[PDB]
RNA sequence: GUCAAUUGUUAUUAUUCAUAUUAAUUUUUUUAAAAGUUUUUUAAUUUUAUAUUAGUUUAUUUGUUUAAAAAAUUCAUUAUUUAGGAAUAGUUAAUAAUAAUUUAUAAUUCUGAUUAGAUUUGUUUGUUAAUGCUAUUAAAGGGGUGUGGAAAAAGUGUUAAAUUUUUGAUAUAUUUAAAUAAUAAAUAAAAUAUAACUUAUUAGUCAGAAAUGGAUG
């Protein structure tokens, strides 16, 4: 038996209207245009071993005006149907990725490419 | 049945014999006949209107019953005089007659009935309401 | 027949008097008024507790001394400003 | 184990009523009380011995002399409507409904 | 702290906070030549699990078939971070998470 | 009990010893110097029924609440239907509610002073509404065990 | 609405009407047979109470003896007592505000206590149902019928707000010199 | 349900119903008899469902009266000790920023 | 073999305990004394809820409906009363449309202390009003024919409140 | 306590607790609160009796 | 289980019926009650007070460690913490956020909550019988006719008494075919009306107030009378535990069916003539009376009278000890 | 702040694992059950909307008046089985009421996807001293004149239900479905209304309660 845990991370820091209202994670994928690919930690909690572990998941969120870059840590928040996927829009960003900025600012991905 | 003898009521044959004698002959009359007038005996009966014997009660047709009884439909007397089947026209031929004479009936009779007047109204102390 | 029956009502005596499922309702909220055994917040059953210990809210502070700044001679005293035959054995 | 009780006479005087000129017998009466073909109280007719023998019939005293369930409800408040206030006028819908 | 309090209950002869980062000590008493603490187990065997102790999860260890009985001593990290023993832990009727037991 | 006291824990009892004051010896050698409270006092006295009767008049409670009628609803519908209020069984009628009805607030459920006391009403079988005494009351709640050792 | 007729169950107006106050039997033998009163919307789904509003009480069929009374000989209204206990609280609340239902199977329990008349189904015999005539209520509402005014005050207290400030309670939450 | 008595208006057309739902005009008259006798007992609802809809509405201002005035004491006596905990924190800030 | 105890005291957060949590021998003997000494209420502690940003107004909306909606026909000049309790108690705490919404349903239906009372709950929220709500329950104290209430009211929130002098620049612009 | 060839626990109860050979051995002892459990196995153990003695 | 009164609090009074209004609700998968011990809630409540998120190695320690604050795997601070992050060890955080709030002022100026509506001006302004505003009210007039009952029963119980007491008087003669009196019928409806005032389980506190004025005083000396009894029953004429003739009637306990000797299973032993034994047995209850004369607290008078000396007397001359 | 408590006769030892109890299939007459829904003036039209199928694990989500009765939506997060494991495909996103041949190269997938196998997705069980192991729903099968408020619309019944009070003196109905019957299984009788099967019985006899003879070899 594998049961969620809502006492969290984003739990902890943000008061959550309902269940998983607001998130929180790193800028995963923004290949896509208005839709900032992030990964965030929704924790289980083992009854039977008592020790919780993290399952990390991938969610979409809309960010308008093109704000987030790679590797940015954004505070999003759920809201109505966007898309089929998307319902979270990114309510702000935290810690930018000064390079991924810089490193576009040069003309280059904003990430060095994965070796696999 | 609780208070199997504790009610100081008396027989049937000293209070009222025409009762007493309107009982359908059981052959045991002089048995009957001493149990009290508030006794919830299932006796038999007579019927004084329809020729037949009808079950019913000795409080039921005698209408008396002891303080600390739940108390009878107070028309009972009536109800229980007459054989049941045969009873019904009794009780509707009164209540009918007097419709017609005025086309009017109002079942709250009961009311005018309790109304002793306004001064036994006044029995009641009201209370002193905010 | 509302008259007739008001009517008869105010007659007999056996009325007047407060029913209580009449007049009012106990208590209108849906939860109740104070906690009446229910499990705590550690899962035991309300007979292994008592209401009112550690988890009730916080009675609050008493004074109000807003900065680490706070300098007057004088204050300090404003906290505490504290015949009867007593058994001897009693008051010891 | 002594309790005492108020008869169900008592409470209320269940007097039944004597038959009115339109069912003024046993078997019009009931003739009166075939409202739907699932309850056949014409042909249970016999079972009872007069008026006054259909009118105290009970739930055991019904069911004892095997009249079926849907006959044990039809059968019933066409004396009880009827002591009330409502003899069995009902248009038999067999017809229509068949 | 938990020194502080085995050695209030005289598992141990005595601590001493040498303020050192690393590592204090502390001096075991024997009686008997036999060591007085028989077994001493830490609660959570891993560090990833960090069992809490309910006011009464704790009381229903001083009664052992209608005695009380104050014989094992276990230690709680209350909220307040105040190391104290199951003992004490009960008296002001307050929970914590369970480091060790001793006995 | 199995507890361990420490080597020192009577020493605020030994000051006061050590440190004690008696006017008269009697007061010094009384019998009753180690009754300090009540709760001591009606475990000493429990044993003679006497003086317990005596001193403990509130332990044999003669005060309840009187059994009060409380009166009907006047119904409009006439003499017509005001037969169903009498009946063969007295009809007993108590209250449930998310405030009201638990075990542990039995003792201020049924206070005579409380003004949300749980409401307890039997129709009597004449169709008169008088307020059950605490005996029926109870019976709502769970039974108790209770005798004299 | 559907081709096919929910014929076991058919219920007026739609669905899913308010709600109205039921009788649910659990079913077992009548010895063990005890109904229930709970507010529930008029059609019945067949998961079983999953459209429950709330429980009101439990009433029990069978007359049961002394409720562990003192065995008080003396009263004689000592009847086998039937047991009922009733969520005024919220009766109070759906049949007053939401405006509930109301079926006779229960009805008939609650005006046993006093909450409500005797139910319509409800029918003595002996006493039928009276002859109506608008003339000879005349009279009598020309005879006796209270004056306007004071039923201006009767109907607005007893429906509107029960809570009148007195002058006294009135002369209270007047302000004082300090900040009058 | 609407009943079917058998002196009630007959139809004689066999493509649908047989009986038609159009009263005697006597049955007009016993219907406004036996309809009053439910609007003769039924007015009472109106008045009690005004009664009982008003005691709940006081019964809610006077509950919640005394749950929102205590409410308020918790809730007064909860902040102003978390205002006094951050007073109580701060100066941990400052001492630790004296280290 | 492994301690009893610990095979106790190590599953404290076992799921049976979760589900008396509600996470996903009965007299009244066993149950303590101390129980009937919580006063009315007392058992509950503050509640900060946030809502989602959208249904902060939906909420306020339907209250809004209601109360001004109250004075209707039908229900009774106490419902407006009645609706702004119900916003409280669940902790949305009543906005100035709240305030004023009940004042003028309250003073349309004749009810002038229940008026009052309004405003001494918003004296009792610790919520000062604005000067548009401060005019508000004065017009009430005009029907009410006190002056012993406006006078307090004065004091209390509308002191400073000073006419625009001609110097003074015009209605200041959105600061907070 | 392991005696090797079993791991044996003792613990407290309201009463005696346990088969019918450890009932005596801790009646005939003369325990009156003893409650005892021989590992439910006897780890290290072929099928002899000893091991529930020693 | 967890009750459901916290379903309200957290979402919004009567939230729930609502939500059961819906059309396509419950089917299949309802959506389930939110019941969470109030201070287990996921959002308000701090980490102080809230257990859950005391936990460290998947919980406190990602927020050191995202926050930066000094974390260890156990130290001082409140979960895995060691000291302060260069942030909250250089900002001034005590009025960065909500402004503080002005219900906080309630707390030290608390004049301003106050109940505006007396809790007794709910409609039970009588709902205690006791009270001075009910009194009042109702009046002195009114407040008997209350509690009519309350003197009816306590009345009627003493007059079912004063009754046995006369009925059986002597319990020698015979009141049937096979009926005789006894003294235990008295008794145990006494026992059972002595029950009502004492008991704890049959609980009937009420009774006494209206002893004073539902009292016979032809029962001022309630055991006097009951030692006056067992001098009558002390006849040897009739059996001691049978009360019929120890001859004529064979075996006991056939004409009075209460007779506890016949059980499920009960049989039938014979009959007694009047021995010392049961000379004894009538001495201890002759005794067990005397002592409760005075410790009677509901009935029994303060001392002993005159009638109850010379009625103990006589049994002890007639039971010949 | 009142209930956690473990019972196999083993067979050198190591290894949860044959013969035990609990709960189940075995296991048996005491709860079902048949058709004809019903209105209406119009050959018509009002009212009569989710058990039983076939194969689904990133899955199933919702109402403008229909009723009630006098500006609330089509989205979602989570959790998803196979012992030995590699690709998937009317694609994704942005335009837009485009896009049968627009614009990007996109999308899923080893964090185990798609196809294939089994399973109807679980406040329901059983076992237990207990984290656990071990069950459960009678329940939505595409689109093709589109009705209706909602497709839930040629099996699949049973609820006091279907627009006059049909009827509650009823709970009883006999063939196909769950639903634990050896109900004081053996001595004194049934405050009965007398109807139910009818006889209603088996196992052991080396080890461990208990055997000799007779065969056998």
């Amino acid at each position: 038996r594998r049961m969620p845990w809502p006492y969290d991370l984003t739990s902890m820091i943000f008061n959550q209207p309902r269940q998983g209202s607001d998130k929180i994670g790193y800028v995963v994928g923004t290949s896509m245009l208005k839709t900032a690919v992030v990964a965030a930690n929704h924790m289980v909690y083992y009854p039977k071993f008592n020790q919780r572990v993290s399952r990390t998941s991938r969610f979409f969120a809309h960010d308008e005006d093109l704000a987030c870059v790679e590797g940015d840590l954004v505070h999003i928040k759920q809201s109505r149907k966007i898309s089929k996927y998307k319902h979270y829009y990114v309510f702000s960003i935290l810690e930018p990725n000064i390079e991924g900025r810089e490193r576009l600012k040069l003309g280059l991905k904003a990430v060095p490419p994965p070796l696999f | 049945e609780v208070l199997r003898e504790q009610t100081p009521v008396v027989a049937l044959r000293e209070a009222q014999p025409e009762l007493f004698k309107g009982l359908a002959e059981n052959e045991k009359n002089d048995n009957i006949g001493s149990l009290s007038v508030t006794s919830k005996f299932r006796a038999e009966w007579k019927c004084q209107s329809c020729g037949q014997p009808y079950r019913a009660t000795i409080r039921s047709r005698t209408g008396l019953t002891e303080p600390g009884q739940a108390p009878l439909h107070p028309r009972i007397t009536e109800w229980s005089a007459h054989c049941p089947a045969c009873a019904w026209r009794t009780n509707m031929t009164a209540i009918g007659r007097k419709a017609q004479e005025e086309g009017q009936y109002l079942g709250l009779e009961t009311s005018l009935a309790e109304l002793t007047g306004a001064a036994a109204g006044k029995r009641i102390p009201r209370r002193r309401k905010l | 027949f509302r008259d007739a029956e008001e009517k008869r009502h105010a007659r007999d005596v056996v009325n007047e008097l407060p029913n209580p499922w009449i007049d009012y309702v106990t208590h209108a909220l849906p939860f109740p008024d104070r906690d009446a055994g229910y499990p705590d917040e550690y899962g035991d059953i309300g007979q292994w507790r008592a209401p009112g210990g550690p988890g009730s809210p916080v009675k609050g502070p008493g004074y109000y001394a807003p900065p680490m700044e706070g300098e007057h001679m004088r204050g300090y005293t404003a906290e505490w400003r504290d015949p009867e035959p007593w058994e001897r054995k009693y008051k010891q | 184990a002594p309790i005492e009780t108020s008869m169900r006479s008592e409470v209320l005087p269940v007097v039944i009523r004597p038959p009115t000129s339109y069912v003024p017998n046993h078997e019009v009466f009931l003739e009166k009380a075939d409202v739907h073909r699932l309850a056949p109280t014409s042909d249970f007719k016999a079972t009872f011995k007069d008026w006054n023998d259909l009118m105290t019939c009970s739930k055991r005293e019904l069911r004892t002399r095997g009249v079926p369930l849907l006959t044990r409800r039809a059968i019933r408040a066409a004396v009880l409507a009827f002591q009330n206030g409502n003899p069995p006028e009902r248009f038999d819908t067999k017809e229509e409904w068949l | 702290g938990c020194a502080k309090v085995l050695l209030d209950h005289g598992l141990v002869a005595g601590f001493r906070d040498f303020r050192n980062d690393r590592a204090f000590a502390v001096e075991l008493k024997y009686f008997q030549n036999e060591p007085t603490i028989n077994i001493i187990e830490p609660c959570s065997y891993d560090g990833k699990t960090e069992f809490e102790w309910s006011p009464k999860m704790m009381r229903r260890l001083m009664n052992a078939h209608g005695i009380h009985n104050r014989l094992i001593i276990y230690i709680c990290r209350t909220a307040d971070n105040r190391i104290i023993d199951h003992i004490q832990a009960v008296k002001e009727c307050i929970g914590g998470r369970g480091l060790m037991m001793a006995h | 009990k199995i507890t361990f006291y420490s080597d020192k824990f009577l020493f605020r009892d030994l000051v006061n010893r050590r440190e004690a004051s008696y006017a008269n010896v009697w007061e010094m050698d009384d019998p009753y110097r180690f009754l300090q409270t009540e709760q001591d006092y009606e475990d000493y006295w429990g044993d003679n029924y006497d003086v317990y009767r005596r001193m403990f008049p509130e332990m044999i409670g003669k005060s309840g609440e009187p059994v009060q009628q409380y009166s009907q609803m006047p119904v409009w519908a006439g003499p017509h239907r005001d037969h169903a209020n009498k009946s063969e069984h007295n009809w007993m009628f108590a209250e449930i509610g998310v405030n009201v009805g638990h075990e542990p607030l039995k003792k201020l459920e049924l206070d005579p002073t409380n003004e949300k006391r749980r409401r307890f009403v039997i129709r009597q079988p004449d169709g008169s509404l008088r307020s059950a005494k605490m005996s029926e009351m109870r019976a709502w709640y769970w039974k108790e065990e209770w005798a004299d050792f | 609405a559907r081709a096919l007729v929910d014929r076991k169950s058919p219920q007026l107006w739609g669905a899913p009407g308010a709600p109205i106050i039921r009788m649910r039997g659990h079913h077992v033998t009548w010895k063990f047979q005890s109904y229930d009163m709970f507010v529930e919307h008029t059609h019945r789904r067949r998961n079983s109470d999953i459209r429950l509003l709330h429980y009101l009480g439990k009433h029990c069929p069978h007359p049961q003896k002394s409720l562990w009374s003192p065995d008080t000989p003396v009263t004689q209204d000592r009847h086998l007592f039937m047991l009922t206990t009733i969520d005024v609280d919220a009766f109070k609340y759906w049949f007053g505000v939401k405006r509930c239902r109301l079926s006779v199977g229960p009805w008939n329990i609650l005006a046993k206590s006093g909450l409500l008349p005797p139910s319509y189904k409800q029918n003595s015999k002996i006493m039928p149902k009276p002859i109506f005539d608008k003339e000879q209520l005349m009279r009598y509402y020309l005879a006796n019928r209270k004056d306007q005014r004071q039923m201006e005050r009767e109907d607005y207290l007893n429906y509107k707000n029960s809570m009148v400030k007195s002058p006294e309670e009135r002369a209270a939450e007047r302000p004082v010199a300090p900040f009058l | 349900r609407q009943m079917r008595p058998y002196y009630n208006l007959p139809s004689k057309s066999e493509h649908g119903r047989r009986m038609t739902g159009f009263l005697t005009p006597y049955r007009h008259w016993m219907w406004k008899q036996n309809e009053l006798w439910r609007n003769v007992h039924e007015a009472q609802f109106e008045h009690l469902r005004k009664l009982y809809k008003r005691q709940w509405l006081e019964s809610f201002r006077v509950n919640a009266d005394e749950y929102i005035y205590k409410y308020n004491i918790t809730k007064s006596a909860q902040l102003a000790q978390w205002e006094h905990e951050m007073q109580g924190q701060e100066r941990k800030r400052r001492e630790s920023q004296q280290l | 073999m492994r301690d009893p105890s610990l095979k106790i005291l190590r599953a404290g957060s076992g799921f049976q305990q979760l589900k008396r949590m509600g996470m996903p021998f009965r007299g009244a003997d066993t149950y303590s004394v101390k129980y009937c000494e919580q006063g009315r209420y007392e058992y509950q502690r503050y509640l900060m809820i946030n809502r989602f940003p959208s249904e902060y107004k939906r909420h306020f909306l339907r209250f809004l409906g209601n109360i001004r909606g109250s004075k209707s026909r039908d229900a009774v000049p106490q419902e407006a009363l009645h609706w702004l309790l119900r916003m409280i108690v669940d902790n949305f705490n009543p906005q100035h449309v709240h305030y004023i919404a009940a004042m003028r349903t309250l003073q349309d239906s004749g009810e002038l202390d229940m008026a009052r009372d309004v405003w001494k709950i918003m004296e009792r929220q610790q919520t000062w009003p604005d000067t548009a709500t401060i005019c508000a329950y004065l017009d009430v104290c005009v029907e009410a024919g006190e002056k012993t209430w406006a006078v307090e009211a004065w004091n209390r929130y509308c002191t400073e409140l000073r006419f625009l002098q001609a110097g003074e620049v015009d209605p200041k612009p959105i600061t907070r | 306590i392991n005696a090797d060839g079993a791991r044996v626990l003792l613990y407290p109860a309201r009463r005696i607790i346990a088969n019918f050979r450890v009932a005596d051995i801790l009646c005939a002892f003369g325990f009156q609160n003893a409650g005892c459990k021989i590992n439910l196995k006897a780890s290290n153990n072929p099928k002899a009796p000893t091991h529930t003695v020693e | 289980r967890q009750p459901s009164y916290i379903h309200d609090k957290r979402y919004g009074l009567f939230s729930n019926e609502h939500n059961i209004g819906k059309s396509r609700r419950g089917l299949p998968h309802i959506t389930p009650i939110y019941t969470k011990h109030m201070s287990l809630w996921e959002t308000d409540t701090d980490a102080s007070t809230n257990r859950f998120f005391r936990h460290y190695v998947f919980g406190q320690r990602e927020e050191h460690l995202l926050l930066g604050r000094p974390h260890g795997f156990e130290a001082d601070q409140a979960g895995g913490r060691q000291g302060d992050s260069a942030y909250e060890l250089n900002t001034d955080q005590r009025y960065k956020g909500v402004p503080r709030p002005a219900i906080t002022n309630l707390h030290y100026e608390p004049v301003w909550n106050q109940t505006l509506y007396r809790n007794t001006a709910h409609g039970n302004q009588l709902t205690n019988p006791s009270s001075k505003l009910t009194a009042a009210v109702l009046g002195p007039d009114l407040m008997e006719v209350r509690d009519i009952k309350s003197v009816e029963h306590c009345k009627a119980w003493f007059d079912r008494l004063s009754f046995l007491i006369q009925q059986h008087y002597d319990a020698v003669g015979d009141i049937g075919a096979f009926r005789s009196r006894h003294a235990q019928h008295v008794h145990e409806f006494f026992v059972a009306f002595h029950d009502a005032l004492s008991s704890f389980d049959f609980q009937d506190r009420y009774l006494y107030d209206q002893f004073a004025k539902a009292r016979p005083k032809h029962l001022e000396d309630l055991f006097a009378i009951f030692l006056e009894m067992e001098a009558n029953y002390v006849n040897e004429a009739y059996c001691p535990r049978c009360s019929l003739p120890y001859a004529t009637t064979r075996y006991c306990g056939e004409g009075d069916p209460n007779t506890p000797f016949r059980k499920h299973r009960g049989r039938w032993a014979p009959h007694q003539y009047w021995g010392k034994e049961w000379y004894d047995v009538v001495m201890r209850r002759a005794e067990a009376l005397w002592y409760r004369a005075t410790e009677d607290p509901f009935f029994g008078t303060t001392a002993h009278t005159q009638r109850q000396a010379e009625a103990l007397l006589s049994v002890y001359v007639k039971t010949k000890h």
